[PDB]
């Protein structure tokens, strides 16, 4: 998964990939 | 009244908006999250 990647999926889709490993302030960054 | 005008000068692309500005039927995007919702007015969601 790159940035890429990250650009296309919607920012819910984001944070469902990332729930548990991030805490949607570097989420919200990336 | 914004949107009835927006009806009457045939501004759709504007009336649709102002129109999902109190009613949408597709939910609202929250901070990128979906909401529970479909008013947006909350004297509308629980009749006052």
């Amino acid at each position: 998964l790159l940035l890429t990647n990250i650009s296309f999926m919607s920012f819910s889709e984001f944070r469902h990939r990332t729930s548990g490993t991030l805490t949607w302030r570097e989420t919200d960054f990336l | 009244m914004v949107f009835q005008r927006l009806l009457q000068e045939q501004n759709f692309t504007e009336s649709t908006r102002w129109l999902r500005y109190i009613w949408n039927p597709a939910g609202y995007s929250v901070q990128g999250e979906m909401q529970d919702y479909y008013w947006n007015v909350r004297p509308l969601e629980e009749d006052t």
